[PDB]
RNA sequence: CUGGUAGUUAUGGCGAGAAGGUCACACCCGUUCCCAUCCCGAACACGGUAGUUAAGCUUCUCUGCGCCAAUGGUAGUUGGGGGCUUCCCCCUGCGAGAGUAGGUCGCUGCCGGG
RNA sequence: UGGGGCGGUCGCCUCCUAAAGAGUAACGGAGGCGCCCAAAGGUUCCCUCAGAAUGGAUGGAAAUCAUUCGCAGAGUGUAAAGGCACAAGGGAGCUUGACUGCGAGACUGACAAGUCGAGCAGGGACGAAAGUCGGGCUUAGUGAUCCGGUGGUUCCGCAUGGAAGGGCCAUCGCUCAACGGAUAAAAGCUACCCCGGGGAUAACAGGCUUAUCUCCCCCAAGAGUCCACAUCGACGGGGAGGUUUGGCACCUCGAUGUCGGCUCGUCGCAUCCUGGGGCUGUAGUCGGUCCCAAGGGUUGGGCUGUUCGCCCAUUAAAGCGGCACG
RNA sequence: UCCUAAGGUAGCGAAAUUCCUUGUCGGGUAAGUUCCGACCCGCACGAAAGGCGCAACGAUCUGGGCACUGUCUCAACGAGAGACUCGGUGAAAUUAUAGUACCUGUGAAGAUGCAGGUUACCCGCGACAGGACGGAAAGACCCCGUGGAGCUUUACUGCAACC
RNA sequence: AUAGGCCCAGGCGACUGUUUAGCAAAAACACAGGUCUCUGCAAAACCGUAAGGUGACGUAUAGGGGCUGACGCCUGCCCGGU
RNA sequence: GGGUAGCGGAGAAAUUCCAAUCGAACUUGGAGAUAGCUGGUUCUCUCCGAAAUAGCUUUAGGGCUAGCCUCGAGGUAAAGAGUCAUGGAGGUAGAGCACUGUUUGGACUAGCGAAUUCAGAUAAACUCCGAAUGCCAUGUACUUAUACUCGGGAGUCAGACUGCGAGUGAUAAGAUCCGUAGUCGAAAGGGAAACAGCCCAGACCACCAGUUAAGGUCCCCAAAUAUAUGUUAAGUGGAAAAGGAUGUGGGGUUGCUUAGACAACCAGGAUGUUGGCUUAGAAGCAGCCACCAUUGAAAGAGUGCGUAAUAGCUCACUGGUCGAGUGACCCCGCGCCGAAAAUGUACCGGGGCUAAACAUAUUACCGAAACUGUGGAUGAACCU
């Protein structure tokens, strides 16, 4: 059924501390749990032993036993000794934000890449905590003496080695999977298709933008990407063709969303996943302009991109949800900023116009004379470049069109000087 | 780990103590029961804890009263 | 598929001798899967088979599931010895005897029905066959 | 023919449709008396018989429900013998439950009156 | 007591396991008891429940009233099971049999104990008789002996009469709950330890098992710039191995030396390099994946007792396992 | 403001004390789980069971240099004492009897001796240690015995001594 | 032939000394110094049933017991419980 | 040269030393301390022959009473065992939905949704039903040899595996704990290569006699290179699943065909027309909507390849040559792949086998300490 939980937080000199508890409640509501009470404390430093102090523990226990809760959720990462102390004091179950995010990710992992990533993150998180957890059985006080027969080791060494071993096996499987993944990018790298990637915060509107663009400018436009409010809807990346009316081709990629106060054991998984965004040719930053806190989001967004390791890539900041705001006109371009609504034909037209302006800038005018009997080149021009005017001459076809340097070099014999 | 179970009561040795067609002496116990699973018949008495016993000498007969019930009698 | 409540939390495992007592004929739809052997069938297996065979038909026609997981089973973790009472319940199971019809479908032609039942039968731990009313 | 009183696993019950009579039985009339109501002569008790078969009661007809119930087959199984042992197969004897053919609108005894 | 310790339990009652007589084990699955009632006991007479529909002021889905249907769908002091509507359920009148001496004969049972009982005598309660009554619908609600206290008694009473003191009958004093109760009276450390024993019983290695583990597969939704099967593959399903974490306690306690390294190797192939090949998202270069293949080869240091691991610098390459972790 | 007899002061701090932990940053090295210097979320420092410093001292413990070298790469040669052959003298631990192969299997589940195969003329001398679950010591670990002894205390019952 | 290798930095203990004859030489013990407490002389304390002794042929600047351990700077709050 | 002596002394303190001995010296005595523990316990033959369980226990590897063995003696309205006939008590297997829990799909619905109904499921602790077996009696039935009471002497209280019925465990274990039968224990002989517990079968002694059981009959190695009819090509037999597959044999249906089928060969395979739309195009063959008509034997508004569009190739379909079969599905038998481990072939005991394998039927022989033959020894009961 649904479990009853509590959420506990300290001010800790955070600048807001209120959106943090709001999003913690939202995350709990995304794990088939409901918040039946929150406790906050305005302490500028974190308690070393119980994270809240002596009196707050009793207050929390009283509220939990009055509201009939089954678990307590703490807004920040805990310590193994803190977990031991809180569990002993409360006589309940204790869980922290990192555990909550891992729980959210575990049951939404479909492809085994995500499943293995979450598995390794969970084992890495639980590895330091097993010390006092297993000492209760290990610290049996009475075990023996000198024996002249034995393992030549103490039990702590043995169980440390056992827990250390399996981590390497799981990481090895991860590495093999990523190496296999690099095989499927061979065709993209061998050719030189430009790539543009959508990034941003969660529920910003990336998937809707991608679906609109795909419906507008794709051959197999029936290939849509899932969209919803919920929570981390897309846990996988997608790549699609986009072909423009002026006969230009590029690839559009979609990736996952993130949230503030992100665990460090899972940022490695995100760094593995965002490897397509790392080698992108253009970045589109979707921002939910309607949300008042959106500004804060932008900062934390760059922070994530600073950690996975994507930099020096041109970025266009797109402000979604323009229709939800009153007394505003859209689409509009200001510097490297776009104001638009994803569910609009004209907004998508403006965004794709901006993309075409930014990426393709080395398509210059050129004139070619293709002889009639030696034809089969006008088709290449029309299906690989945008033409302006062609003429039916007695000696052949006189075409003028704007092309790329590769086309110029390939068609260097047909050029005519002026 | 603990069971929290493990108790039982001593068996009470219920059921028929004499056979149909057997000769029996006065005062002998014929049947032990909870409730009147079998009723007393002719020359048969019912004890304080529902025990059926013979009141005379004779031969034991297990018989069927109206459709759903049974009884036991002793005939000289 | 889990029962809402049970009278007891622990139960004997039972046996699977003999032919199925009832439910050996197609009674609602036109097509059915029949068990040829006996097996425990869990609710994960039922759910996987149902999703496969329903997705193939694109939510057309009707599907009837003729078995319910009434029984529960327990287990013990790694590292515990024998004794100290019975273990904790894990999942729910349906014991299926030979001859039992466990899935029925209607509302689709021969090809769609037979291919959906073939797709479903590969998710199950028992040896099956396809029968028509 | 009827009134009383017994026996018998509902084949005897429930339901429906009709005939009959103060000879018996009953409803019915009344509350002085014995007796009675957590109040009520409704019941119980007592004192009579104008009307009545309207009901109970008695007699006849219905399978609608209920109940009783074969034959064959099948499940299971004692003993003997085999497999490829979540279990299965063969020989011999025993043999259901469900379903059905069919049965049933009771049958016997004693006493007093017509 | 699936080593011992920690935890739990120890007496009695009811059900399942228990294989259609009785009995039947496990640190198997579920619950109760250490009382209550002066009527909730005895007897005589009388009668019948839960719920629903309908109709009606406060009144409402449900309070009291009226009709109909209604085999028990209620109740039975309390847990369960077996019983009970000729009540064992519910009312009213009178009462104390919730009596004294016993008891043919049976059930159960190692003993000690426990259970049922017609009938006889004394004196009664209720009924007009017949008759019923030695507690409660049945089955839990309990503790031996020794030693003391209280009441009774035509018993004894150390020369004799008494007395002191005993006996006999009735009754009282136990979380003696480790509940057949060692004493009226009792907790810990031993790495400073000792003796008698045991592979009846743990720690190393062997054996069995294979949940877990490592490897290999089946189906195919999906990913892969179109495109299930170049390369991957969710939800589910099937095996091989015997190197992991476990289970068991079969050899060894009148001794089977236990980690890492050094010296010396040898074997398997699920192949790290080198040799041959099919497919490719194989233009070339550089690669990916699978099939054949065990002939030979497969580095020196920093840190840590370390195995492992991280780092430095190389190499064609810096394989994974078995041999009592050789 | 609540509670307390009162709420850990100075100084020091990943420490002979820190589980997480190879904490984080810096130094030293090509590379430093050890070492040195800082930081302070001290699992579980702390003021005569003293806190923090400190010249001189140490067959103390720890980290780094110069010099030096068979410690090592990677071993070679030479001297003497045993070993070896000859003459003299001459024990011991141990031992059920033995004409005492190998592989795969079987079996109280690890066989010289059992099965099926494969090898193998009889007797010695100099060497090496894989096995004889090799020898030595009725396992010190572990459990058991209504075994023992030493020690403790607000276990029980006592005794000395003192008031 | 016989005849100191040296230097830099850290923990611990001030130092010379003592110790598990036969596995541990030390960071353990001692120590000079500090402090608390008891003791008026037939002293307290200790041996012994006692007599008799040590203390001491001493007399509070002396003698017994507890803890700390050169030296430098210091040694905070609590008398509810025992 | 002297002093301190074991309920003690000495200790710059380590349980350190007090004659190679110290968490309490050595010697003699109490003393043959006590030991529910381990070891040992000495001549022969004859008859019988267990237990490894219940209850209680400061009990758990000890004991006591009962159960099971042996020796002696008694009494009968013969009480013991098997089958047959007859009569009973009892709710398991199976089944069912009448109650109680769990549960699926409709109709209808108090208001997505409680009740009523229709159909369909499920149960160790559900039952309107209900066996086979087992149990208790009766009999005068038939057969057969114990049964009980009293007394003397015990040992046993660690059990193991195999089949069947359950729990626990993972529907693991040569695991653990009960019920039921067997064998071992305490049982040799024959067969499973070897191999307590599986299969056959119970050794009084002797024989250079016979017949059989399980298992076998090419050689090791005694006996069939047996008989008849089929199957298998893997060394399957002699190891392993989900899945995959024109292996092979036997059946049962169905389409076309000597007015010529299937396969190949020869010839044709056309016209409006490049159908319309879209596109720079789109000509059958990028894509969308249509799929008509004519000649004719038929010939698609096109089956695939090909161009950039064409062009070009090919198919569907028809006539011609030869003249016998050919193509779809269902059931059953035996085989195939999936199939990898460490000293040496090593998953038939070996050689070897194409039967010396498998299926059905048949008949001889071998084969034990079983049973029989001949000769000895010996116990009991009952007779003369
Ligand atoms: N009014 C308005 N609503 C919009 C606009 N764009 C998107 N939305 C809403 O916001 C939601 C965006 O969801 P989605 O794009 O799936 O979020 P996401 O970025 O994929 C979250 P994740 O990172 O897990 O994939 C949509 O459900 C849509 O209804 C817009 O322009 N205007
Ligand atoms: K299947
Ligand atoms: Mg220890
Ligand atoms: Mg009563
Ligand atoms: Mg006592
Ligand atoms: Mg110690
Ligand atoms: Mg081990
Ligand atoms: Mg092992
Ligand atoms: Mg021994
Ligand atoms: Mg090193
Ligand atoms: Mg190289
Ligand atoms: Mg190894
Ligand atoms: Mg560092
Ligand atoms: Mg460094
Ligand atoms: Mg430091
Ligand atoms: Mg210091
Ligand atoms: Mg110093
Ligand atoms: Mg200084
Ligand atoms: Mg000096
Ligand atoms: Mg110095
Ligand atoms: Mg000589
Ligand atoms: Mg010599
Ligand atoms: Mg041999
Ligand atoms: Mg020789
Ligand atoms: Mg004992
Ligand atoms: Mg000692
Ligand atoms: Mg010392
Ligand atoms: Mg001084
Ligand atoms: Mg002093
Ligand atoms: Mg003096
Ligand atoms: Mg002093
Ligand atoms: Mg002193
Ligand atoms: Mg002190
Ligand atoms: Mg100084
Ligand atoms: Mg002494
Ligand atoms: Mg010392
Ligand atoms: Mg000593
Ligand atoms: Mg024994
Ligand atoms: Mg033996
Ligand atoms: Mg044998
Ligand atoms: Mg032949
Ligand atoms: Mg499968
Ligand atoms: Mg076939
Ligand atoms: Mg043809
Ligand atoms: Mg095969
Ligand atoms: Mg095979
Ligand atoms: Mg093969
Ligand atoms: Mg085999
Ligand atoms: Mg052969
Ligand atoms: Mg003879
Ligand atoms: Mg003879
Ligand atoms: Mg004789």
């Amino acid at each position: 059924m649904e479990k009853k939980v509590l959420i506990v937080g300290i001010s800790q000199k955070q600048k807001d501390f209120d959106y943090s508890m709001e999003e913690l409640a939202n995350l709990a509501a995304a794990n088939n749990m409901e918040v039946v009470g929150e406790i906050r404390q305005n302490i500028d430093r974190e308690n070393r032993a119980t994270y809240v102090g002596k009196g707050k523990v009793d207050e929390i226990k009283g509220l939990a036993e009055m509201q009939d809760a089954r678990l307590i959720i703490f807004n920040d990462e805990l310590s193994p000794s803190q977990i031991r102390n809180l569990e002993e004091a409360l006589e309940l179950d204790v869980m922290d934000r990192t555990g909550l995010i891992l729980a959210i990710f575990a049951n939404r992992a479909k492809t085994k890449e995500a499943q293995l990533q979450v598995q390794i993150a969970k084992l890495q998180y639980e590895l330091p905590r097993i010390f006092g957890q297993g000492e209760d059985m290990d610290q049996q006080s009475g075990k023996g003496g000198l024996s002249n027969r034995g393992s030549g080791e103490k039990k702590i060494e043995t169980d440390r080695r056992t827990i250390k071993h399996q981590i390497r096996h799981l990481q090895k499987e991860l590495d093999m999977l990523v190496d296999d993944r690099e095989v499927r990018r061979r065709k993209r790298k061998k050719n030189e298709i430009p790539v543009v990637s959508l990034v941003g915060y969660t529920n910003a509107g990336k998937s809707t933008t991608m679906n609109g663009l795909v419906r507008a400018y794709s051959e197999t436009a029936d290939k849509q990407v899932f969209e919803k409010d919920m929570l981390f809807a897309t846990l996988e990346t997608s790549v699609r063709e986009i072909v423009l009316p002026d006969n230009k081709q590029f690839l559009l990629t979609d990736t996952v969303g993130f949230v503030s106060k992100l665990p460090h054991q899972l940022v490695k998984a995100f760094r593995s996943t965002l490897e397509e965004a790392r080698d992108a040719d253009l970045l589109i930053h979707v921002v939910d302009y309607s949300d008042p806190h959106y500004k804060t989001m932008m900062k934390t967004t760059e922070e994530t991109l600073k950690v996975v390791g994507v930099e020096d890539v041109p970025v266009i900041y797109a402000y979604n949800k323009a229709d939800l705001l009153e007394d505003e006109m859209y689409p509009k371009q200001t510097g490297n900023t776009i104001i638009f609504s994803a569910r609009e034909e004209e907004s998508l037209e403006f965004l794709t116009e901006v993309i075409r302006k930014e990426l393709f800038a080395s398509y210059e005018k050129a004139t070619f004379l293709i002889p009639f009997e030696a034809g089969q080149v006008v088709a290449y021009l029309n299906e690989h470049a945008d033409i302006l005017e062609t003429e039916y001459l007695e000696n052949g076809t006189q075409i003028v069109a704007e092309v790329s340097p590769a086309d110029l070099q390939k068609l260097a014999e047909y050029q005519v000087a002026e | 780990g603990s069971t929290s179970n493990g108790r039982d009561s001593e068996s009470k040795r219920l059921g028929a103590k004499r056979a149909d067609g057997q000769f029996v002496t006065g005062g002998s116990i014929l049947y032990r029961q909870r409730g009147t699973k079998i009723y007393p018949g002719t020359n048969v008495g019912r004890g304080g804890d529902d025990t059926l016993f013979a009141k005379t000498d004779g031969v034991v007969r297990f018989e069927r009263m109206g459709r759903d019930k049974k009884k036991v009698s002793v005939y000289p | 598929l889990v029962p809402k409540r049970v009278k007891y939390r622990r139960e004997f495992r039972g046996n699977m001798r003999g032919r199925a007592k009832g439910g050996t004929e197609v009674a609602f739809g036109e097509y059915g899967l029949q068990a040829v052997e006996a097996s425990w069938i869990t609710n994960r297996q039922i759910e996987a088979a149902r999703i496969a065979m329903t997705r193939y038909m694109k939510r057309g026609g009707k599907v009837w599931i003729k078995i319910f997981p009434h029984k529960s089973y327990t287990s013990k973790p790694i590292g515990v010895r024998m004794g100290k009472g019975k273990g904790a319940p894990e999942g729910w199971v349906s014991p299926v005897k030979r001859g039992k019809i466990m899935f029925e479908i209607a509302g689709v032609p021969e090809d769609v029905a037979r291919e959906a039942l073939r797709l479903a039968a590969h998710k199950l731990p028992v040896k099956t066959k396809i029968v028509k009313r």
